[PDB]
């Protein structure tokens, strides 16, 4: 009967929240079954387990629940207690965290959350697609487990509905001269950019680009919530679309809903058969439960309708499905609530989007340049290549009937042999494709910027060294 | 100067003391006078980890941690990561939980382990798929973590290959105890050679249905990696014979060898230090204090752990810290349900195999559709080439054929060399494979060519008929009396007789 | 050739036979109550495709 529940907190009024929530669980939804245990955060990561083994595991705790910290942004990430649970595969609901390195059930066995990681924010941008009609994406990613998982859920949700991204760029955190990558940037057709990074990185980024003049009208910024924080709030342009997970920081409502989930979890465990008894000592135990995955399956398959937040159902990965989302805008450096989401249902607020460059009309990232890079291959008669004058200009000559031949400037190498230095030279050009593209000019309004082949060959797939990696030439 | 070894109870410290002094007697001494202490418990408890490792910090500032362990809780080794969060010390993971790598690493982590790596898992899997030519794939998965990643490696390593691995797409056993949704998927299985990335208890359920599926026939194949096999000493029943896995199972390697190996790696790091620097990164003050900083100003061993060679054996690392040439035992169960030695990888990432092809012999118990054919080189009924380096060994028309190759005339052993096979008769047999529709196997003759009464004892093709080394013989075999005396014949294939060639 | 559902309530020997099915158009000579069982398995067989 005696069921012990553990916790890690900051202020002891929330310990009182736990005790009176235990009494609520005694009340809401039939002998004697509950007792409460909690030990707060330590300043150290040194011992940790001594409180865990000697206090909570010694008291046969089924679940320890941990918020962030009293630093709210630190590297004080609640790692070690989860691993002490992982000695015996002990269920813990990550109350407040969003560091998705905890997300893998391989390394982090049974640590299921009421707060989604930043990963599902990725899917939010897909939601943005369906109202704001894009095709072409710019992605800027921190080299994390987190950023790569963001990439992967992006790619999967791209290739479930066959939308196809153009480029992905990578970032080491803390690097400062970024400028070539953002130029890189300014080369492309799309003007919709998504950032996934830390704060300082981003400021680093937000401020840096503003210089690179990418924040004016015709630009874009799809932004995660850590990038909507403090210093990131100070040096970004206004008008950036932002997000908040609704009810983000009052711990106590999530605490209460968590304890209620735990309570009916305990009762639905008591519904089953061959129920095993909880261990006390760490000294003398390496033995796993019989019922570890049974804890997991009861927490997975459970339903909780009338929480403070509403419905709490979990993923296959075991974190909340269909939670409420909000879109914000700093306009004149004040956040304005714009967007409302049950899980997928879209509501804009009637206060209108000042798009953060020019006018409040919705742009298109489909703008061309009409400067098209063409490459020609040395094949007569389809291509003739001849050198220029001493002017560097092209001669004026005739056809058979004497028409003036349309001739094209082409840059390329002189010494087109393998293993030789290659030297950029403008040279005069004849052939079909010139006349074809000039017909395409007078029909299609482009400019035409023509190169030779760097190799002087067509190009096929070969394997480079280690003999498995295919590349087109 | 200071290395500690912490182990569990098996072969003991006195011989390990001999191992440490012999490491000091073997090769290339650390100028650095290395003292090693090995100690023993049977706990895996974190209290022990705290106490013992902080005591190793106490005594003369030990800079190295050595752990081969013999229990089955895994993130225990990831427990040691918190040691890396507090001590920042290079740690070498050897057995047990220190071996079973799923461990994705901190950028701050210092762990170098001789366990399994999913990339190299899959590549050795695929070269097993190479040499025994099972070019149809079934790719049946569950949704544990890294298994999406297995799908990724499958898709990418197939697409990067010029082989033409001929696929079915990934079929995804979603949740547990579906039991009819499992049926919905598994009845869509329509191939011969089968790959599961699953768990232990799931594969229990899967093969329990698979006998009812009739996909446990003994012309099928089943190759599953280490995470289901794992404990070789614990043998569950419902697994049939012949199943194929890869793991680091010690049958040839002593503990003490790998002990000296890791210690030598530590000394190579010490030598790379005292080459490119001139001092020692001294250890932390204590465990229990938070005082000033954690700046690794002495630039800890991660650029120093790059290239380490011992004893003719390359023990370097990647950026991910995996091992470039690990040891990779390739294992099949036989009829007594014994996990036995089959394939070896110690040489330049290549595979060395016994070539015992069909060993699955109804463990889940008669079948005779394997047919034995041994033939001769007669153009253009038969042309034999060797193996071309053409990203594979499978040409559009050839079939491999095992020759016996002599060592010399004094040892008459023949090595089963796979060679490429062409001509009429093989095309005939492929048409027989599309009409008669069975499994067909080829060899080649050394003992004469066709057949000769050696005082009424046959050679050649005919001798291979008589003494039942083979059931079938094709050749461009001339059809004659004494041949018809012993064996039966098809309606004559092509027309011949005696002709005369002249200018 | 003829594939022969032998006795009643085999229920896995039926599976042994019916998983050998590799065709498109199907003929049963059965009874009422047998065809009940057979098509109940046949939805699970995935041979009730349309």
């Amino acid at each position: 009967k005696i069921v012990n529940i553990g916790a890690v907190l900051s202020t002891r009024k929330h310990e009182q929240m736990f005790r009176e929530a235990v009494n609520q669980a005694n009340k809401r939804h039939w002998k004697i079954q509950l007792n409460a245990t909690s030990v707060t955060h330590k300043p150290n990561a040194i011992q940790m387990a001594l409180s865990v083994c000697e206090d909570l595991i010694s008291s046969q705790v089924y679940a320890i629940l941990v918020s962030h910290p009293p630093t709210p942004n630190d590297h004080f990430t609640p790692t070690p207690v989860s691993y002490t649970a992982g000695f015996y595969r002990i269920p813990v609901l990550g109350l407040t965290t969003r560091m998705s390195i905890y997300s893998d059930k391989s390394i982090h066995l049974s640590f299921l959350r009421t707060v989604p990681p930043y990963s599902h924010q990725s899917s939010v941008w897909f939601e943005m697609m369906r109202v704001y009609s894009w095709n072409h994406i710019i992605l800027l990613v921190s080299d994390d487990h987190e950023g790569r998982a963001a990439q992967k859920r992006l790619e999967t949700l791209l290739e479930e509905r066959e939308s196809k991204a153009e480029k992905v760029l990578q970032f080491d955190p803390g690097t400062k001269n970024v400028t070539a990558l953002l130029m890189e940037a300014k080369e492309l057709e799309a003007r919709v950019i998504i950032l996934s990074a830390s704060e300082d990185d981003a400021a680093t980024v937000y401020r840096a680009a503003a210089m690179l003049n990418m924040t004016g009208s015709g630009y874009v910024w799809l932004v995660g919530e850590r990038e909507i924080s403090g210093n990131a709030l100070r040096y970004a342009p206004d008008g950036i679309l932002g997000l908040q997970l609704i009810n983000g920081k009052n711990e106590s409502a999530h605490i209460s809903d968590a304890v209620g989930v735990v309570a009916q979890a305990v009762h639905e465990l008591l519904e089953k058969e061959n129920i095993t008894d909880p261990p006390r000592g760490c000294v003398g135990n390496t033995n796993i439960w019989k019922t570890g995955p049974l804890f997991k399956r009861v927490l997975m398959s459970s339903k909780y309708a009338d929480g403070v937040t509403g419905r709490v159902e979990f993923n296959e990965d075991g974190d909340r499905k269909f939670a409420n989302y909000s879109i914000m805008n700093l306009q004149n450096r004040k956040l304005v609530q714009v967007g409302i989401y049950n899980g997928t249902h879209v509501i804009p607020n009637d206060r209108k989007i000042i798009w953060p460059g020019g006018e409040t009309e919705k742009p298109r990232g489909y703008q061309m340049s009409t400067r098209l890079k063409i490459v020609t291959i040395h094949q007569e008669p389809f291509v003739y290549v001849k050198p220029t004058l001493s002017d560097g200009t092209c001669k004026e000559e005739f056809t058979v009937n004497g028409d003036p031949v349309k001739k094209v400037i082409c840059t390329g190498p002189n010494d087109t042999s393998p293993g030789s230095p290659r030297h950029t030279v403008p040279q005069c050009c004849y052939g079909f494709c010139i006349d074809l593209l000039i017909k395409l000019a007078r029909t299609m309004n482009f400019t035409y910027e023509v190169h030779l082949v760097a190799d002087g060959k067509f190009g096929t797939q070969e394997r480079v060294n280690n003999s498995n990696k295919k590349e087109w030439n | 100067l200071n290395i500690a070894v912490m182990l569990g109870h098996s072969h003991d410290v006195t011989e390990r003391e001999l191992r440490t002094l012999w490491g000091p007697e073997q090769a290339a001494g650390l100028p650095l006078d290395v003292n090693v202490v090995a100690l023993l418990m049977n706990r895996t408890d974190p209290k022990s980890l705290i106490t013992h490792v902080c005591d190793l910090m106490s005594g003369a500032r030990i800079h190295g941690l050595v752990f081969g362990d013999d229990t089955d809780q895994e993130a225990v080794a990831q427990m040691l990561d918190f040691i890396s969060s507090h001590t920042f010390v290079p740690i070498l993971g050897i057995h047990g939980g220190a071996s079973m790598i799923m461990a994705d690493k901190d950028p701050t982590s210092t762990f170098f382990q001789f366990g399994a790596s999913i990339q190299q898992q899959a590549t050795v899997m695929l070269k097993i798929m190479q040499d025994y030519d099972w070019h149809v794939f079934s790719l049946v998965t569950t949704i544990f973590p890294g298994y999406r990643e297995f799908i990724s490696f499958v898709k990418t390593t197939v697409d990067n290959s010029f082989v033409g691995w001929d696929m079915q797409n990934v079929i995804t056993l979603d949740t547990s105890f579906e039991d009819a949704k499992t049926q919905v998927q598994l009845k869509k299985i329509h191939s011969s050679v089968i790959l599961l990335y699953c768990s232990k208890d799931e594969a229990v359920l899967i093969l329990s249905e698979a006998r009812s599926l009739g996909l446990t026939g003994y012309d099928f194949f089943w190759i599953v990696p280490s995470l289901v096999s794992g404990n070789t000493e614990l043998i569950p029943k419902e697994f049939p014979s012949g199943l194929i896995s890869v793991s680091y199972d010690d049958w040839d390697y002593s503990l003490e060898a790998r002990v000296r190996d890791g210690i030598g790696i530590l000394t190579t790091a010490a030598s790379s230090m005292l080459e490119k620097f001139s001092y020692i990164p001294e250890a932390k003050a204590s465990c229990y204090g938070q005082m000033e900083r954690p700046e690794v100003p002495m630039h800890t061993l991660h650029p120093f752990m790059v290239n380490v060679t011992w004893d003719g054996k390359d023990l370097s690392f990647t950026e991910e810290g995996y091992q470039v040439h690990p040891r990779l035992v390739v294992i099949v169960l036989n009829k007594d349900r014994e996990w036995e030695k089959v394939g070896k990888w110690e040489n330049h990432t290549l595979s060395l195999r016994h070539a015992v092809w069909p060993r699955y012999k109804s463990f889940s118990d008669p079948d005779d559709n394997h047919l034995s054919i041994v033939t001769l080189e007669e153009a253009p009924f038969v042309i034999v080439e060797d193996i071309d380096p053409l990203t594979e060994t499978c040409v559009r028309n050839t079939v491999p054929c095992r020759k016996f190759v002599k060592i010399n005339n004094s040892t008459n052993e023949g090595m089963n060399v796979k060679k490429c096979c062409k001509g009429f008769c093989i095309d005939i047999l492929k048409k027989l494979s599309r009409t008669v529709k069975f499994t067909y196997d080829l060899y080649l003759v050394t003992n004469g060519k066709h057949g000769k009464k050696v005082n009424n004892v046959w050679n050649g093709m005919i001798g291979e008929v008589v003494y039942q080394r083979a059931v079938m013989a094709v050749g461009s075999l001339t059809i004659n009396e004494e041949r018809s005396e012993v064996v039966d014949f098809s309606v004559p294939f092509v027309e011949t007789g005696i002709s005369v060639m002249v200018s």
